[PDB]
């Protein structure tokens, strides 16, 4: 890995020893970090250890047998320990709510950031894609875990310039139980997965690509920009899903994005999950070879974009 | 004017968020259910259409229908309905796993067509029939709540409201999924819902139990490619019953029966029952 990463990975492990049983009365609410369409999240202080975490709260109505399995299966996250994966402090059920406790990322999700930034630069997106590719790999090799839903609000980022994956599918029950609860308006579901076929990291890669393009232009790219709004530089959910399956994929705009980057996404967004590139290939693409070579000040760009200092 | 004064409701414990509100247990001449609507955009055209809709719902009285006790605009837009003592069908079937007797299952379905018929008789489309909206008052009687309210199950931008899929989809007829029709909500979109409810009763499961993908379900049901696996009907469910369920579940909405005939089938099935 790296010297500075091994500092950060052990610094967490040691901050995690000061954490024991997570009791709900062991917590002080600081601020709300926002809701989602499954849970709501709080920045919180763990009274015993003194740490500061994020506490995702999922209020579900499921039979206890299932709940007890979801909790069992979330304890698998004590074993995810990559610099590309958000840290995990514990998970428990109390008072009708599953709590998942994780490290605070003070930058927020890339979605929060994309709204603060309009569109995101390619030099940046480059260093993001490197991170996601690395996180998706770390989940497939060492855990045989498919993320199941790569999207900008599931990538987190912090003022030390780290880019990390979160909200990934480590308990199938929990994904399932949350989705009947609140159907959204958008969809990162690859077209095979919408038709019942599942393809290991191939269906995640598609989500990534889509997310790349959304961040790159500043708008969710289905359907594509209506010719005129492109030069500026509502849809029914059943129809987005019909479009994803029965229409060509989205593409970057010409000329304003590098040839290497328009290609990287287009290989990501192939509707056939087998022609679509895999992790081995993306990792050694032109656009990644270069963007890895580019030295970019990520933390400064982030803190500038949020309205903070350095 | 069916409004209640501001400081009339003693809003209490927060209970849960649904497809179009957050419900707090209330106090108002006895316990109530206060649902704080997600539409907190009280448009001029809206507030007069929701006022009109509360007019119709206020005068709907039936033993299998949840009492619509009126509404509130101060603080924000709210709704007061009878508080149900006792758990919802969904909690019974899928959380507590109440071991109902075969005859009682039928009678839950009978009492439900019973009520749903009254709705359609008073020309009310439910739009959102699911087992979460059927409570078992003192475990005996069936009470159907969360009916109507089309004007606040969508959000508004002027005098036009975009109808959004919200909440859970398992009960949505395929024409409601697609949203491609004029008004896709119909007496058969309600009947189709009822069909899924029957599936819950006859199988003890929600449909599409083997698909942990939501969007997959949406696409496939809308496109006609997916419908409930009916072999999962428990072994001792009346042959006459299974068939009734499949009529409601007909993909093309116009093959589905209406509640007048549905309720009839059940009572026939009830009577002739060892
Ligand atoms: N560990 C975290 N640190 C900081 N912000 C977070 C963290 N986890 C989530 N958030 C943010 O808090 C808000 C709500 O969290 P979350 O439920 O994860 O959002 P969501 O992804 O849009 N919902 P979902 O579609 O169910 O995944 C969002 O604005 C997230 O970006
Ligand atoms: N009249 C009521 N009395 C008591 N509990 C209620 C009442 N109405 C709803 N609830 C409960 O309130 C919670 C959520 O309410 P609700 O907004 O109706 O969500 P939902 O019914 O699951 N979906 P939907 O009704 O289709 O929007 C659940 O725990 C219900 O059992
Ligand atoms: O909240 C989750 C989530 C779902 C399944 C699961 F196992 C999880 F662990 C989840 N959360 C989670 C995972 C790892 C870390 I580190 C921290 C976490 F909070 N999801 C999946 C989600 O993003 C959406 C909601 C349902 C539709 C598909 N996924 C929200
Ligand atoms: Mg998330
Ligand atoms: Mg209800």
């Amino acid at each position: 890995l790296d010297e500075q990463q091994r500092k950060r990975l052990e610094a967490f492990l040691t901050q995690k020893q000061k954490v024991g049983e997570l009791k709900d009365d062991d917590f002080e609410k600081i601020s709300e970090l926002g809701a989602g369409n499954g849970g709501v999240v709080f920045k919180v202080s763990h009274k015993p250890s003194g740490l500061v975490m994020a506490r995702k709260l999922i209020h579900l109505e499921i039979k206890p047998a299932i709940r007890n399995q979801i909790i069992r299966e979330l304890q698998v996250l004590h074993e995810c320990n990559s610099p590309y994966i958000v840290g995990f402090y514990g998970a428990f059920y109390s008072d009708g709510e599953i709590s998942i406790c994780m490290e605070h990322m003070d930058g927020g999700s890339l979605d929060q950031v994309l709204k603060k930034a309009g569109r995101i630069p390619e030099q940046i997106l480059g260093k993001v894609s490197i991170a996601v590719i690395k996180g998706l790999t770390y989940l497939r090799e060492k855990h045989k875990i498919m993320h199941r839903d790569v999207k900008p609000s599931n990538i987190l980022v912090n003022s030390r310039g780290e880019i990390k994956l979160c909200d990934f599918g480590v308990s199938g029950q929990l994904i399932d139980a949350m989705a009947n609860a609140f159907v959204g308006t958008r969809s990162y579901m690859s077209p095979e997965r919408l038709q019942g076929t599942h393809y290991s990291v191939q269906s995640d890669i598609w989500s990534m690509g889509l997310s790349l393009v959304e961040m790159a232009v500043g708008r969710y790219p289905i359907p594509p920009p209506d010719a005129k709004e492109l030069e500026l530089m509502p849809m029914a959910i059943f129809e987005l899903l019909d479009y994803i399956v029965n229409e060509p994929p989205p593409k970057l705009p010409s000329g304003v994005f590098s040839l290497e980057f328009q290609d990287f996404v287009n290989k990501c967004l192939i509707k056939n999950p087998a022609e679509r590139a895999d992790l081995k290939q993306l990792m050694v693409h032109a656009f990644i070879k270069r963007s890895d070579a580019e030295e970019v000040d990520f933390a400064g760009w982030l803190c500038s974009t949020i309205g903070l200092n350095q | 004017d069916w409004e209640i004064p501001d400081g009339q409701i003693t809003v209490g414990q927060r209970i849960g968020s649904g497809s179009f509100g957050t419900v707090y247990k209330g106090k108002w001449h006895g316990d109530v259910a206060v649902k704080m609507l997600n539409v907190t955009a009280p448009t001029p055209q809206q507030l007069q259409a929701f006022k009109n809709e509360v007019g119709v719902l206020r005068k709907t009285r039936h033993v299998n229908i949840l009492l619509f006790m009126g509404y509130s605009t101060k603080p924000q837009l709210a709704i007061v309905t009878q508080w149900c003592e006792g758990s919802s069908l969904y909690h019974h079937l899928h959380i507590i796993e109440t071991k109902f007797e075969m005859i009682k299952l039928i009678d839950i379905a009978r009492q439900t067509a019973q009520g749903m018929d009254y709705l359609h008789a008073k020309s009310i489309i439910h739009r959102d029939l699911k087992s979460n909206n059927i409570f078992l008052h003192e475990d005996l009687t069936v009470k159907i709540g969360d009916f109507g309210l089309a004007t606040v199950k969508s959000r508004w931008s002027g005098s036009h409201q975009f109808e959004q899929l919200s909440g859970s989809i398992l009960w949505m007829a395929p024409e409601v999924i697609r949203m491609q029709d004029k008004n896709p909500y119909s007496f058969q979109s309600d009947v189709y819902a009822f069909g899924i409810v029957l599936y819950e009763l006859m199988t003890g499961q929600l449909p599409y139990s083997n698909i942990n993908n939501r969007d997959q379900i949406i696409f496939m049901v809308g496109r006609g490619y997916l419908s409930p696996d009916l072999s999962k009907v428990r072994s001792n469910c009346p042959k006459a019953m299974k068939r009734l369920m499949a009529e409601c579940l007909k993909k093309k909405r116009d093959e589905r029966p209406l509640f007048p005939q549905i309720l009839a089938s059940i009572e026939l099935l009830a009577r002739s029952l060892p």
